[PDB]
């Protein structure tokens, strides 16, 4: 058990379009 | 438009530029549920049982991507029950509708889903799920009185109440016959 | 925008 | 005999009170459950605005 | 005959309710207008009385007395059971 | 309408699929459920419990 991390970016979709 | 769907729901579309479009009823890799999002990762990993790869570095050019205006949208409190009892995709509001018009739209329909002699426990469990966010104390009570009619003994009380419900017309009929005897028997005591 | 740090196993 | 006659009387009273309470318990449950349903229908519902940042969980 | 016996059961079961009597009465009027215009004008009036007059207090009052029906019967029954005993315990 | 006798054919190597068989239990009143909707409606799944 060793700490390893992956970066994950997220952005929005106005009105769901 | 609203439409009922099966849980769990997962939809992942790979985009051409190397990102992924995600809509999912449950969390994985820190992605929030219910709201959709465009997702990108710095190192290959497995999310929603498939591989999200790191994209190839690109050269920046002049963009022509559209930027739509944002928009808040208020839905009816029981939208889930309205979509369920139609069994098809149904219209529930407009972008620019008033609180009053929106409510007076499924109210008559919803009121006439009343209590019945034949599914009281199944009804009481809906009322709880409907009440939970409004009044959590009442929900926990209703849920209890639900499981008592269903579970305790072999559901004998559920049975008993269901049966006494269907008998109502017979009981009145008998009740009326008792009064008609009692009145005569009383009047035939007075000197 | 929302930057996050997903932990991955390294046994 | 007197005890048996008294027992029959006391039994009938408790048997009467038993029912008249059950009539009041069922009647009160139907009234309250149906009103709450009416109030549940007219509450303000959720709001959605497609903002991801708002729904972040750490 | 066939045309009519097609939405009749469906339509009959849109009955009057304790929770939208004014909104129901206004449908009945719109439905009755072409058949019996005199009745429509009456129904429309009794509609606006429960909705508009005061702050709709009569609408409220009737809606509430509608939902209480089961409690009232229960009490009513308890009164009879007292009255009968109290009467029988007067006769010599 | 007229069902004609077909012309004799020569047998070649087949590639026709053979699907698995499947029993399917429907609700007792499926006809009343389909009638009061007046549209094509979902009534069960292949692998649903009683
Ligand atoms: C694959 O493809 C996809 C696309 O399909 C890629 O995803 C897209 O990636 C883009 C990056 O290249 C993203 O763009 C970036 O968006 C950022 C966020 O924008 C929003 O917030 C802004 C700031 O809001 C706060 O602060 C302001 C004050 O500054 C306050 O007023 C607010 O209340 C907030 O507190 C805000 O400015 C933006 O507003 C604009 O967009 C919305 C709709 O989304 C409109 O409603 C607004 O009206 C407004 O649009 C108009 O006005 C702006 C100018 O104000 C114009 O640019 C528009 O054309 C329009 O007229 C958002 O609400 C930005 O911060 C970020 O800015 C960078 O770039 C600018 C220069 O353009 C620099 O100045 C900045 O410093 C910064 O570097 C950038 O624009 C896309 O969002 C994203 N698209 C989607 C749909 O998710 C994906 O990356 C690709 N993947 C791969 C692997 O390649
Ligand atoms: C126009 O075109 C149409 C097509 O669009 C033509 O119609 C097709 O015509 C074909 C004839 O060329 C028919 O094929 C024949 O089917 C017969 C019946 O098959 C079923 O029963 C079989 C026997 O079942 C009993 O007995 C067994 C024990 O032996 C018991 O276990 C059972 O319980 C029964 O009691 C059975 O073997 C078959 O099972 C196979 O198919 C079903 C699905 O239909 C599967 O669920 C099974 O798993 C199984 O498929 C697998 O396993 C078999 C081997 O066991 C493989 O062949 C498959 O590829 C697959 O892996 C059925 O339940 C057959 O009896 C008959 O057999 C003849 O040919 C074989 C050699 O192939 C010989 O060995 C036999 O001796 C015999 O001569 C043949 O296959 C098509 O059914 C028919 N299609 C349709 C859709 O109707 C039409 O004729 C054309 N018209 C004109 C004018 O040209
Ligand atoms: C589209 O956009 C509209 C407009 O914003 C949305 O409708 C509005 O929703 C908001 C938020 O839910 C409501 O706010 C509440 O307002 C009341 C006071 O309302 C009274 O005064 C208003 C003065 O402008 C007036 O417009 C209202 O008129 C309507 O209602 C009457 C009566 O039914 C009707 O006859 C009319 O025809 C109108 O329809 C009315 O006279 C206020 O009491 C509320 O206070 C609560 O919230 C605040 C803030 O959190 C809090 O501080 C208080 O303590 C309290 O908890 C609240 O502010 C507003 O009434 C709605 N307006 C209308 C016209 O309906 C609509 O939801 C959006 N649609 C969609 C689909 O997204
Ligand atoms: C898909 O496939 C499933 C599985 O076959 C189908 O569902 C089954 O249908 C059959 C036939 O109609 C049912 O058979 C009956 O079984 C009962 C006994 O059931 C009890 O014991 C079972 C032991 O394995 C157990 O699985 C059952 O559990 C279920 O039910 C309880 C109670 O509601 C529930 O709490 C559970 O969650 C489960 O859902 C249960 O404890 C038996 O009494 C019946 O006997 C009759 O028939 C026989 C044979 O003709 C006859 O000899 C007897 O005299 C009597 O007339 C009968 O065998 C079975 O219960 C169903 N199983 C389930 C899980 O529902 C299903 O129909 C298929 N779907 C589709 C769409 O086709
Ligand atoms: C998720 O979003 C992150 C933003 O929070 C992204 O990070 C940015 O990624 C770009 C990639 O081009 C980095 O640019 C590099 O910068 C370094 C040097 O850094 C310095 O100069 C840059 C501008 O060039 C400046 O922004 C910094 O503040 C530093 O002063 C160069 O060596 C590279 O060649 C390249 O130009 C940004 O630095 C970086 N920004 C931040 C705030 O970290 C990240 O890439 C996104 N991740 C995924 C998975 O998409
Ligand atoms: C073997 C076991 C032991 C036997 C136990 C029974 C003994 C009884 C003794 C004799 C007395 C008989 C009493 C008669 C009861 C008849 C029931 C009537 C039911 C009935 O008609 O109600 C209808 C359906 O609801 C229903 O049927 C729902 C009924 C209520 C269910 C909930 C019961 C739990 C109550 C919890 C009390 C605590 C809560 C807080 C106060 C709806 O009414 P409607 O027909 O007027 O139409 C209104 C519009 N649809
Ligand atoms: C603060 C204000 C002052 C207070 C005023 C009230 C004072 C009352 C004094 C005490 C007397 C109490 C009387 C009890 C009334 C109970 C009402 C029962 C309502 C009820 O159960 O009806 C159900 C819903 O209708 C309804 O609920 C609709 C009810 C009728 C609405 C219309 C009222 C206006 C009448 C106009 C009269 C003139 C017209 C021409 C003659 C449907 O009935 P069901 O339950 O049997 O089910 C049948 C199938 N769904
Ligand atoms: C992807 O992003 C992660 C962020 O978690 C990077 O992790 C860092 O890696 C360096 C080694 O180069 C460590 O010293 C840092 O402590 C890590 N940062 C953390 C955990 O915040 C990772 O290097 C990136 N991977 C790639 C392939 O670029
Ligand atoms: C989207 O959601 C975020 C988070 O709720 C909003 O960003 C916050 O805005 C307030 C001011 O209204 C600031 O005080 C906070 O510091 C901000 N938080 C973060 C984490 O940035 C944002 O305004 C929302 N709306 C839009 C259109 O982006
Ligand atoms: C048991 C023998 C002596 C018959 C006596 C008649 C009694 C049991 C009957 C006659 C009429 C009945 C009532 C008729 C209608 C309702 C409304 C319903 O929503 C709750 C029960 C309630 C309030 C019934 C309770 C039982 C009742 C009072
Ligand atoms: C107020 C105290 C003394 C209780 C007395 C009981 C009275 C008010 C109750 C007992 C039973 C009730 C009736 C029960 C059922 C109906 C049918 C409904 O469609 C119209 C009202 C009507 C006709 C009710 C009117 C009020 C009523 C007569």
């Amino acid at each position: 058990p060793v700490p390893k991390y992956v970066e994950v970016n997220m952005t929005s979709i106005p009105q769901g379009v | 438009w609203a439409e009922a769907v099966k849980e769990p729901f997962v939809q992942v579309n790979p985009l051409k530029n190397g990102s992924y479009l995600v809509l999912a009823s449950s969390t994985d890799c820190q992605i929030p549920p219910y709201v959709p999002s465009i997702v990108t990762v710095n190192e290959t990993t497995s999310c929603f049982g498939l591989d999200f790869k790191r994209p190839l570095v690109a050269e920046e050019r002049l963009s022509f991507e559209p930027r739509l205006p944002n928009l808040q949208l208020r839905l009816p409190h029981l939208v889930g029950i309205i979509a369920k009892i139609k069994g098809i995709k149904i219209e529930v509001t407009s972008s620019g509708e008033s609180i009053k018009e929106q409510i007076e739209r499924a109210k008559a329909e919803l009121l006439r889903l009343d209590i019945h002699e034949g599914d009281t426990p199944a009804w009481i469990q809906q009322l709880a799920a409907a009440t939970k966010d409004v009044w959590p104390a009442a929900a926990s009570a209703l849920q209890g009185i639900g499981n008592f009619l269903s579970g305790t003994a072999q559901g004998i009380f559920g049975t008993a109440f269901s049966l006494l419900g269907y008998l109502k017309p017979i009981l009145i009929g008998v009740g009326v016959i008792l009064l008609v005897i009692l009145i005569f028997k009383i009047v035939s005591w007075i000197p | 925008s929302l930057r996050m740090q997903h932990p991955v196993p390294k046994y | 005999y007197t005890c048996c006659a008294t027992s029959s009387r006391v039994l009938a009273w408790i048997f009467l009170v038993c029912i008249l309470l059950i009539i009041v318990l069922v009647s009160c449950f139907v009234t309250i459950s149906r009103i709450q349903w009416n109030k549940d229908i007219q509450v303000l519902g959720p709001v959605i605005d497609w903002n991801v940042t708002q729904r972040a969980v750490y």
